[PDB]
RNA sequence: GGUUAAGCGACUAAGCGUACACGGUGGAUGCCCUGGCAGUCAGAGGCGAUGAAGGACGUGCUAAUCUGCGAUAAGCGUCGG
RNA sequence: CCCGGCGAGGGGAGUGAAAAAGAACCUGAAACCGUGUACGUACAAGCAGUGGGAGCACGCUUAGGCGUGUGACUGCGUACC
RNA sequence: GUAACGGGGCUAAACCAUGCACCGAAGCUGCGGCAGCGACGCUUAUGCGUUGUUGGGUAGGGGAGCGUUCUGUAAGCCUGCGAAGGUGUGCUGUGAGGCAUGCUGGAGGUAUCAGAAGUGCGAAUGCUGACAUAAGUAACGAUAAAGCGGGUGAAAAGCCCGCUCGCCGGAAGACCAAGGGUUCCUGUCCAACGUUAAUCGGGGCAGGGUGAGUCGACCCCUAAGGCGAGGCCGAAAGGCGU
RNA sequence: GACGACGUUGAUAGGCCGGGUGUGUAAGCGCAGCGAUGCGUUGAGCUAACCGGUACUAAUGAACCGUGAGGCUUAACCUU
C-alpha cells in the first residue's frame, strides 16, 4: 500500500524521461493572405486556401 | 552582449513551466515566437510575454538588431509557497502548497 | 589500384552518476539594545459615602487606534520657575 | 524614458562610500531544487567502499615521465545504536 | 530446480605404504620509528650513553591533555593600509587541534600566566522551525441538462440581453420568531479569498439607506420558581422562611 | 501508444439514388351509421448499424527529418 524505502532522485528522473512534448514540425503560408497557420485550419484572419471564409 | 528579462513570483510550479522552457533553448528569437504561438499550455502565454520584454529592451537600451537575436539562455527557479488548510472526513486537517517561480531569459547576438 | 572472403574494430545518450563554476529557496552564525533577572543604600507602608479599585461612552481642523482629559472635556484660574 | 491589461513583474537613467544596502531591505550557513563545462555509462546482478589499474581532459615542465578531475577491467567485503 | 565431491571435470585428479621439493597467517626473522615498567651509570632543578622486557580488550579503576563563553593581567597589544563571522587553498602534530593566506564581509578582537563553568550530541515512537518522498498520482461534494446569436472586455463553456430545452410546485414558492449583526442598495477594483477561468460575487475600497398616539418592547397583573427587613437555626462561611 | 486502408491520376467517411429487411393498411378526401366506429383510395406510410452504385461535401500546392560512394590487417584473386 505505501513504500518502505525512500526513493532517490536518480529514480525519479528516470521515470519522467518520457515526460517531454514536441513541437509543431511546420506551419502553412495561405496562397492569397500570406500569413502563417495551422494546416488544415483557417486563418486568424479568416482566409482559407485564398478563398476569404466569413470572417465575422 | 546580453540583455535580461525576469517575471517573478509568478503562480506556477517550476515543474510545470520548465517543460515549455525547454522547447526554445537555443532557437532563433523569430522561430521561438512561432513556436510558442501554438502550444496550449498556460506556462506557453507566460514564457511569450517575458520573451517580448527581453527583445524590447535590446534596442531601446542596447540598439540592437531584431535578425541578429536568438535565446541563449533560459532557467526557471523555484519561489516562495503559500500554506492553506484543507478540511478532511472523521475532523482530520492537511496542509496545501501553492508554489511559485521566477522565470529569467537571456537574449544575445552570439 | 579493383572484386570476394575471414578476423578485429572507434564515433550514438532518451536519461543517469561524480567533480568544479554560477544561481534560487531558507533564516543559522557573528555583531547590536529604549526589554528582562538578582541585589545594596534610602523613601513611603495604605485608598474609599468629600463616592474607591476597575470599567462603559464621549472629547481635536480629524476616518481609525493609542496617550491625556470629562458637556469648562489633548483643557480653565492663581502663585513661582 | 521603454515592454506590459492606464496591471503584476522587469530593463535603463539618477541618488549614495556601497542598490549582489530597493523597503519580501546588515551579515546570509545546511537540508532541498536548477543552468553550463570535463570524464564515465544501454550483455550486466548484491551495504556501493577499499587495494591494484588502462584510457581521456587539463595545469606544470631547461621533454624532468609529477599534480588535479574522471574510473573500463580485477582481488577482498552482509550499515549504525 | 540438477541439489548427499563448493563447481568444472577425474579411472587418477581415488585409496594404502615410503621419500624428497614447493605454496601457505597480522606467528617467527630483517630494516626504520613511538611509548610503559625495571634494574645499572650516584646520573641529577634529568635527559641519556646505555641495558633487559612489555604494549588485543566490554563492565570498571588509575594517569595525562585539546577546544568553547566569562573575570584579572589590559587606559596594554592588533585593527577602515580592513575586526568577528562565512567560503577555498597550502603547511604542520601521535590525537582532540594549530599556523599562514586569496575571495566575501564592514567594526570590533585579544597574547602570556592564573581563576570560575548553563563547557562538547546521531539516536531517548526527544522539543521548535524549514524542506523532501509517494506525484503532477487520488480528488474537485447528490446522474434536475443543456444548445445557439448579439454585447462588454487584454482574454468569455461560467458575467449582461434575447429565443428554445429541462427541474421543483403541502416547495427547491411567500411572510416571521429564535440566532447572527451591515451579509441590504449604487459606483469602482481583481493581488489574496471562490476546490477551474472570471469582466462576476455574501471578496477589497468609498458613499448612501431603517420616519409610528393605533405593530412590538417598555408599562399595569400574576404561574412554576428566585431573592428576602425583623425572625428561627448553625464552629466561621452560611441554611430556611414571614 | 501500436497495427491496416485511403488523400483528386481519388469510393476513405458522411450525404444522395436503387434494392432488401422490419413493423402491419399513414395523412388528406369520399361513402355508410344518431353515435362510438367500419369500408374504399392501399400491403399503404415510415424504416438505425446491411447489400449494389454515385465526386454533391471534406481528405490543399508546400514545408520538415534522412545525404553526397562508405575503417584497418591478412589470404585467395583482377593479373587460375
Amino acid at each position: 500500500a505505501v513504500q518502505q524505502n525512500k526513493p532517490t532522485r536518480s529514480k525519479r528522473g528516470m521515470r519522467r524521461s518520457h515526460d517531454a512534448l514536441t513541437a509543431v514540425t511546420s506551419l502553412s503560408v495561405d496562397k492569397t493572405s500570406g500569413e502563417k497557420h495551422l494546416r488544415h485550419h483557417i486563418t486568424a484572419d479568416g482566409y482559407y486556401r485564398g478563398r476569404k471564409v466569413i470572417a465575422k | 552582449m546580453e540583455t535580461i528579462a525576469k517575471h517573478r513570483h509568478a503562480r506556477s510550479s517550476a515543474q510545470k513551466v520548465r517543460l515549455v522552457a525547454d522547447l526554445i533553448r537555443g532557437k532563433k528569437v523569430s522561430q521561438a515566437l512561432d513556436i510558442l504561438t501554438y502550444t496550449n499550455k498556460k506556462a506557453a502565454v507566460l514564457v511569450k510575454k517575458v520573451l517580448e520584454s527581453a527583445i524590447a529592451n535590446a534596442e531601446h537600451n542596447d540598439g540592437a538588431d531584431i535578425d541578429d537575436l536568438k535565446v541563449t539562455k533560459i532557467f526557471v527557479d523555484e519561489g516562495p509557497s503559500m500554506k492553506r488548510i484543507m478540511p478532511r472526513a472523521k475532523g482530520r486537517a492537511d496542509r496545501i502548497l501553492k508554489r511559485t517561480s521566477h522565470i529569467t531569459v537571456v537574449v544575445s547576438d552570439r
